[PDB]
């Protein structure tokens, strides 16, 4: 519902897999702006 | 309010946006059960999202957070993915809609691995897959993602077990 007291996000950081990036999470939707929109099939490995 | 710019491939814009998709392709623990099995996408279409009130309401917050901690908004661009997309490209993001509890608690979710944020366009955990084929995997149906500018302000730090 809110971010911790005194801060504007969370970072959500992975300690065990060294291979994976982070993730955020906001609260406020205005800190958010979705510039671009990308349409994409996965592709199948050969 | 909104409207979607194509861009062209040759575009650089076009160029530097795929290579972010691209290069934040990892491995899932899922071996791929969510968000199916790949080590690539194929780009269809890159459209840039203009509009001009959810542009002026993004930075009237960016530089708020921005006072509030050393004159730094801490910005980044990220991924979005889920079955929302549609809507929020119309009316902007509203945490109001984003009250399911994941990893981080409710909120407003982005990742930097473009192939977390691809684990949830069908829904939580891939949901059915594609609605045409029921497939999470699905190689034939259109996917979206939306790359996203993120005021992160002061950040707090959540150490994962994943
Ligand atoms: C039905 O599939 C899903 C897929 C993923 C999720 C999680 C992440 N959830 C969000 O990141 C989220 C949800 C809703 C919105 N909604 C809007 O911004 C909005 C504007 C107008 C209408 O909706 C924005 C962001 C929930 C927390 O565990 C991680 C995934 C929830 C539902
Ligand atoms: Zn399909």
């Amino acid at each position: 519902a809110h971010s911790p007291p005194g801060h504007h996000s969370v970072t959500g950081r992975p300690s065990v897999n060294g291979l994976a990036l982070a993730e955020y999470v906001i609260y406020r939707g205005e800190q958010a702006y979705p510039e671009y929109l990308i349409t994409y099939q996965i592709m199948r490995p050969e | 309010g909104t409207i979607l710019i194509d861009l062209s491939p040759d575009d650089k814009e076009f160029q530097s946006v795929e290579e972010e998709m691209q290069s934040t392709v990892r491995e899932h623990r899922d071996g791929g059960h969510a968000g199916g099995i790949f080590n690539r996408y194929n780009i269809l279409k890159i459209q840039k999202v203009c509009n001009k009130k959810l542009w002026e309401r993004y930075t009237h917050r960016r530089k708020e957070v921005s006072e509030e901690n050393h004159n730094h908004a801490n910005e980044r661009m990220l991924f979005h993915g889920s079955p929302f997309v549609n809507a929020i490209i119309h009316k902007g993001f509203d945490e109001r809609h984003a009250y399911i509890g994941g990893m981080f608690g409710a909120g407003i979710y982005f990742a930097e691995n473009s192939s977390k944020s691809n684990q949830y366009v069908y829904g939580i955990g891939g949901g059915t897959g594609c609605p045409v084929h029921k497939d999470r995997s699905c190689y034939i149906c259109h996917r979206q993602l939306l790359f996203c500018r993120v005021t992160l302000g002061k950040s707090f730090l959540q150490f994962s077990a994943m």
